[PDB]
């Protein structure tokens, strides 16, 4: 009765999606083949899987998701590797010529021809699913799929479909390492289409990903494969109160209310706490007090800003594992009582919380530890606009130049747009200064 | 188990929960049908899963075509209490059905009779490979029960002989069935057989 | 004979009235079967007053339950007394509200309100002589209170001659687990306080108090908190049921604690709360009952009565005894607490009695008090909701709904004449 | 320190209201037994 | 705030500490009387 | 019928009271599980008194356990006696007081008292007719010490009309088990003398001299030195609880052994003390009793009487035994050692006799006396504090919790005038 899809977008999508649901394979016990495991003769065991994998009456489990990309080369590894008969031959979204990270490629000109391709199946899986509250979005800043290809994805499915949710869990640009040049063009001018077709959009850095990785779980130089996990890990912990039984549950509606207090304040941040090695999680005991303080300490913070600097407007708990209501109230009234955290005078009452009962599994070869709790934030706050600014200072100084015009303007979009999302940013920044001032 | 605490200490302290148990702990998986008298809209099969984790059982029903009751779920993820009562001033802690299920044990949940009659693939490798918690399962015990007929084991011969008409190695369940009861011994079980 | 429907709507409603409709069936003697396993005859002289009778000498609840996530509703119906609730009695919605009024009061709720009143008008009918409804639900839900506040207005424009009590549950001042729960329990009591006969306010804090303290419990889940909510559920209509020396209805009740029809929050306590290693050494007494309930510490909502002063109370007994120390104690803290009364009217507290306790107990009492320190509460939420509606704060989930300014405005302006007047009486 | 004084000598002001009414109590008992014995002054004078 | 209902709460605890002490006077004013009325039953007792 | 509410304070408070249960459970057979099993029906007319009634038969001890360090508590539970105490009248802090006065009365005991006067004033209303108040502590401690004297300042500011019966362990130069006792035992008896009206002045060289040449026990441990302290606690009170032919209760004892209202330090005494192998050959009588209730040795205070005169003398006896030998033999001490009493007071004695002796014993005796010896108890405090307070040693401690240095001068001053009063009147 109640469903979910996802929209994974780019490299970064793909890749993430893969490890996503790998974890949605583990905690179903789904196998790479696609059904229950022929050792057990007698199934549906209870209907979790519904949401996240069709049925067929051959006992099959299919997902209900859809991959794109303009490239075919990390694409096909899917159709190569383990997992080729779990996935539909037709729900991952093939193209022929990449973006090349550029946003006029992803956009006007290639993005146009495969529009049509994939809303065909979405529109195939939103008739499946009886019950939708929204669809999920993986893209990525940086890509030229991610950008120029969901600059209209999000502006063609709100006419698509008007009241559904729309959820965003976007590849932030890193504030010091990038691994490409015009990331600052292809982040600014997707943010005019992405400020007023999307509900709600968390941010993920990559870089505050490596350091974490690096000093709490004791695994120096990490991998791609393994940041997905945690992720993947991120998105599992949002869902679980909608597939998994709970002390009280969270819907996707509940909280894209909860945390988007104005149309253009909408850019929550997440924070997944503890991240603790095999080996450390034995010696530490984890309580609900020391796993909800490191989630509030700017260290364990997953986006490169300090709360500190900025205030918190909203945030949201959610519970998974062993967990008992009592001190959930302990440490939150504790989390009033220090003065370094800084709340606005105007939402006295910042808090939402999830209560999941199942506790979160690993997989064979993970760098996390088996854990018995853990909790995971969505909290919005204003310490953004500080990455915001010496985003655009770097946007500035290169287009002050007229540096890569020509790699736009000649692909058929005109130069106003540039000044126009420069300018639409700059009321945007406004609009965020103005809220965290107090009468 | 929380208000123990009240009489082990006089300031309480948090219940510890099996910490190992739920480190090493898969999902025992059990067919069962519903026994009352007799009723035509109850033929349903149901089936049971004991977890091995927390001492859980939960039982689910598979919807079915055309049928005039669709019942996805019927416990959630719950302990189960043995019909015995004595349910207030209870001095020990209470009485939990452990796991001892084997193949035609009719157990008691919430007052409903479900009589055990299948299990999976997996279980029965479970029955056959851990027998010190389950006798039934030897097969040493099981021709044991019937070594002590070997008078009537020469006639059980040509009994089988009978049933094979066509000189081959081929006779149904059905009919080593009716041979193995009309035996009359009464303790050839249904999990040893 | 004088039968009480129920009504269950949210998912906090859910979660309590599941634990409600089973003490009642533990202590009428109601398997999980749905048949009778008893030992005496007088459990089943009033039994239609909460059952509904079926061929095979089955009995199921008097109750409608009603959501808009279906996530719940297998939540209910697998449960431990989930096959004695009617399949039909589940009213179900598609979309989800998630924490909004708006939309459970104008949108989404607009629709499932008549198919849940063809399910109540067809079930209400058949009742005999109706005594009147009791309804549960949570003021920060969408479902609870976006649609629940409109079937509280709806069967009051349909049955106007009857009485409907609330089991509310306000928010919390630290434990609140809303961020625009003034927007969703402000406009619930604009529209509570004229529809109403008697709230009893139940706040979630006040449960963590006496599991924490009186009892000593170290792991209070929702199953633990929900116990002590439907224990003074079922001990306010003890003498409805059973033969007593003195009985009394909620009708009864009514007219002993609302003096006028805006004066209609209670405060709700249980006395026969005592810890484990307590339990031996405690003289269960009558002047030991009395002395848990005026003690703020017992007290269900989160408001303290030494900062106000108490209007009406209740005291509602089970248990064969004598009438003596009843009669004598509350006098004695009447004449003690001459401060913590008010000096307008006399002899300010009623007198019920019940033959039958609850299983496993001898005696037990249940308090209902009106009282002057719920404008605490109301002055709590209305600070917030102040300092939250000045800057135009969460308001596109809200004015792009329907619903203009004006609505926010005398949401404002009937609470504050709300609490003018309850200032005055003090 | 300061709530600690208030809260001691707002209980000392109770009891001394109680206390109050409870000499309003025997001075309402003993004026009864004023009239009472006053009465008997009057029977004595119809006496003489 | 904690000064000022400290000092409000003790002037009232002065006040009534004050009326006890002149019930209590009334209450030995009018135990005179009384016992001065009862010498006067026993006088007129005599002259009966 | 008569009550009386026992608190204890402080590590030898607490074990002194544990081994006071447990006699007077012996006494009137109680089995440590809080049932009655006994023979004698005298035991339980007469049972209120020590103990309170609760559901089932069992027993529980009107008693009152307060210690900020909680070690002691987890021994007193573990003990032999420890089941039948309430664990809601187990009040502990969290830090010990560290043989501090300062933390022990103004800052870690100054928050703890909310707690323990609650409970004593439940415990007082569910008396019927309160008798007073008796306590044990330790003045050379910091806990025993300051709370003691803060709960006895307390409960005589809230119930005037009522006694206080301390027993106090003072300090012994020999066993002085602490550096800074003289701090502590100046400013107690600054708040002992002013709100106690009879205190019993206990010492631990008394106790060893007395267990080595009256009991002849090689090992004496602290097991031992409480039931000699016991056997007074039981035996003070014995004419209140038991029948005989001349009854004296606590009121009666202390308006025949306080003339003046600062002369109230007592020094206790009990006397059919034998050995072991020495108890063929002694005639239990009263002839022999009377002779070893008067002699230096059996005191349990460290102070010779004989360097003194007595002021007032009382005994009370238990047994079946007559009263000619009884009065002619308090006559025959006085006239003996009429040197050893005051002049300007005849009958100095005040005897009282019961019906019931305890436990394996045929007769009883307890002593308990006002004396001007006790001069030298507090001559040596007085000498010590003075050379002590001169070069300002020990003092930063005192000094950084909230009292100024003249409290210090206020102690000796008050001290100084209680030794002025007994030395005039010797
Ligand atoms: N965290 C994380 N980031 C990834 C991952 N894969 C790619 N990225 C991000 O993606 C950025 C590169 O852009 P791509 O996603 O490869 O480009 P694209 O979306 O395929 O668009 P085109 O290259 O034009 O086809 C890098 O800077 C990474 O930060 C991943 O697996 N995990
Ligand atoms: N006392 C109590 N409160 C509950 C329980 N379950 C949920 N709540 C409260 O209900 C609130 C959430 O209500 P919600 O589910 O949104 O209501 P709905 O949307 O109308 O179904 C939370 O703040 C909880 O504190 C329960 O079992 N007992
Ligand atoms: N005779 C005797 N003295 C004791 C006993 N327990 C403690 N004491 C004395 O108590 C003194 C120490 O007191 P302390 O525990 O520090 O007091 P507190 O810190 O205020 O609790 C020592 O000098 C001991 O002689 C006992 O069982 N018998
Ligand atoms: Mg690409």
């Amino acid at each position: 009765m109640r469903e979910c899809i996802s929209i994974h977008v780019g490299q970064a999508g793909v890749q993430i999606g893969n490890a996503c649901w790998e974890l949605y394979c583990l905690e179903h016990g789904i196998q790479p083949d696609g059904q229950m495991p022929s050792d057990k003769t007698i199934g549906g065991g209870d209907d979790s899987f519904n949401t996240f994998f069709s049925e067929t009456g051959a006992g099959k489990h299919v997902p209900r998701a859809v991959f794109v990309d303009l490239e075919p080369t990390v694409i096909d590894e899917v159709r190569t590797g383990t997992y080729r008969q779990l996935f539909h031959p037709e729900q991952l979204i093939t193209g022929k010529e990449d973006a090349a990270n550029n946003y006029a490629r992803g956009h006007y000109t290639i993005g146009k021809e495969i529009i049509d391709l994939v809303l065909d199946r979405i529109r195939k899986l939103a008739d499946q699913c009886t019950g939708l509250q929204g669809f999920l979005v993986f893209h990525s800043f940086g890509g030229g799929t991610g950008s120029g290809f969901t600059s209209l994805l999000m502006e063609r499915l709100s006419v698509d479909y008007g009241k559904k949710s729309k959820l965003e869990f976007s590849i932030y640009p890193a504030p010091q390492v990038s691994t490409a040049v015009v990331e600052p063009y292809n982040s600014i001018l997707t943010t005019h289409t992405t400020l007023e077709h999307s509900d709600c959009a968390f941010m993920v850095d990559n870089e505050a990903i490596y350091d974490i990785c690096r000093r709490n779980l004791d695994i120096e130089r990490p991998t791609y494969t393994n940041l997905n996990r945690l992720i993947g890990q991120i998105v599992s912990s949002i869902t679980a109160s909608l597939r998994f039984d709970g002390a009280l549950n969270v819907d996707l509606t509940e909280f894209q209310t909860n945390l988007v207090p104005y149309p253009r304040i909408h850019f929550p941040l997440a924070t997944y706490a503890p991240v603790i090695s095999a080996e450390k999680a034995y010696h530490e005991q984890l309580s609900v007090a020391e796993i909800t303080n490191a989630c509030f300490e700017p260290a364990n913070q997953m986006v490169k800003c300090d709360p500190r600097h900025g205030k918190y407007m909203a945030c949201c708990l959610l519970y998974r594992g062993d967990v008992v209501p009592k001190d959930v109230n302990a440490a939150i009234a504790t989390i009033k009582t220090k003065r370094t955290i800084q709340f606005v005078d105007w939402c006295p009452t910042g808090f939402k919380v999830g209560i999941n009962y199942q506790p979160p599994t690993v997989v064979p070869g993970g760098d996390l530890a088996k854990v018995q709790r853990a909790v995971c934030m969505l909290s919005n706050t204003t310490a953004i606009a500080e990455a915001w600014a010496r985003l655009d200072h770097k946007f500035d100084l290169m287009y002050a130049k007229r540096a890569f015009v020509h790699w736009y303007v000649g692909e058929g979009m005109e130069e106003g747009e540039f000044s126009e999302a420069r300018e639409d940013m700059a009321a945007l920044e406004k609009d965020y200064e103005e809220v965290g001032v107090d009468s | 188990e929380d208000s123990l605490r009240n009489c082990i200490d006089l300031k309480p302290t948090p219940h510890r929960r099996n910490f190992k148990k739920f480190m090493e702990k898969n999902i025992l998986r059990f067919f069962a049908k519903l026994v009352t008298d007799k009723c035509v809209d109850l033929d349903r099969m149901f089936v049971i899963s004991y977890y091995l984790g927390d001492d859980t059982i939960s039982v689910f029903e598979p919807i079915e075509r055309n049928s005039g009751i669709a019942g996805g779920m019927f416990l959630k993820r719950s302990r189960v209490k043995k019909p015995g009562q004595e349910v207030f001033k209870s001095e020990l802690s209470e009485y939990i059905k452990a796991e001892e299920l084997y193949i035609g044990v009719t157990v008691n949940v919430n007052g409903y009779l479900f009589r055990l009659l299948n299990a999976d693939e997996y279980t029965l490798n479970y029955m056959e490979q851990n027998t010190d918690k389950y006798p039934f399962s030897n097969l040493k015990l099981a021709l044991q029960k019937l070594k002590q007929e070997e008078g009537k084991s020469r006639e059980l011969k040509q009994v089988f002989k009978a049933a094979d008409s066509k000189h081959t190695n081929m006779v149904d369940y059905n009919t080593f069935r009716d041979i193995l009861m009309s035996l009359t011994v009464g303790n050839l079980a249904e999990q040893e057989f | 004979m004088r039968e009480i429907v129920h009504l269950q709507a949210g998912q906090c409603g859910n979660q309590i009235g599941a634990k409600f409709w089973e003490v009642i069936s533990d202590e009428h003697g109601i398997d999980p079967t749905g048949t009778y396993h008893g030992d005496s005859d007088l459990q089943l002289e009033r039994i239609n007053v909460y059952y509904n009778e079926a061929t095979g000498g089955k009995y199921v609840p008097r109750a409608v339950l009603v959501d808009l996530e279906p996530g719940t509703m297998d939540s209910v119906r697998s449960g431990p007394f989930g096959q004695i609730f009617r399949p039909d009695n589940f009213v179900f919605g598609q979309s989800g509200a998630g924490n909004n009024w708006a939309k459970g009061h104008y949108t989404e709720g607009a629709e499932l309100v008549d198919s849940v009143l063809d399910v109540v008008r067809k079930e209400a009918e058949s009742c005999d002589c109706l005594q009147g409804f009791q309804l549960t639900h949570s003021l920060g839900g969408g479902t609870g209170s976006g649609m629940g506040t409109l079937l509280i207005s709806k069967i009051r424009e349909e049955y106007p001659d009857r009485i409907m009590n609330t089991f509310s549950v306000v928010p919390s001042p630290k434990v609140s687990d809303t961020v625009v729960e003034p927007y969703n329990a402000t406009l619930s009591v604009h529209q509570l306080v004229e529809n109403t006969d008697e709230t009893y306010c139940i706040d979630n804090e006040a449960l963590y108090d006496i599991c924490f303290r009186t009892l000593k419990l170290t792991t209070p889940t929702y199953g633990d908190l929900n116990h002590l909510v439907s224990a003074t559920m079922s001990g306010v209509t003890t003498c409805l049921r059973f033969p007593g020396q003195l009985n009394a209805d909620l009708r009864k009740l009514a007219v002993n604690m609302v003096p006028f029809p805006r004066l209609h929050f209670f405060m709700p306590g249980f006395a026969p709360l005592t810890s484990r290693g307590s339990q031996q050494y405690r003289a269960l007494t009558v002047p030991e009952l009395t002395q848990q309930m005026f003690d703020a510490k017992n007290m269900m909502a989160a408001c303290d009565p030494r900062h106000g002063r108490y209007l009406t109370v209740a005291a509602v007994f089970r248990g064969r005894m004598s009438m003596k120390e009843v009669d004598e104690q509350m006098l004695n803290v009447q004449n003690k607490n001459s401060s913590y009364f008010v000096e307008w009217i006399p002899n300010n507290v009623k007198t019920a009695v019940c033959d039958i306790p609850p299983r496993g107990l001898k005696m037990s009492a249940t308090f209902i008090g009106n009282s002057t320190a719920i404008q605490e509460l109301f002055k709590r939420i209305s600070e917030q909701f102040t300092a939250m509606f000045r800057r135009k704060a969460f308001l596109h989930w809200y004015t792009g709904e329907g619903m203009d300014e004006m609505e926010f405005t005398e949401a404002e302006s009937n609470m504050n004449d709300l609490v003018s007047e309850y200032q005055q009486y003090q | 320190q300061q709530q600690n004084l208030y809260e001691a000598v707002r209980s000392d002001r109770n009891l001394y209201s109680k206390n109050l009414v409870e000499a309003q109590d025997e001075i309402t008992d003993m004026k009864r037994k004023l009239k009472i014995m006053i009465h008997q002054v009057d029977e004595l004078k119809e006496d003489i």
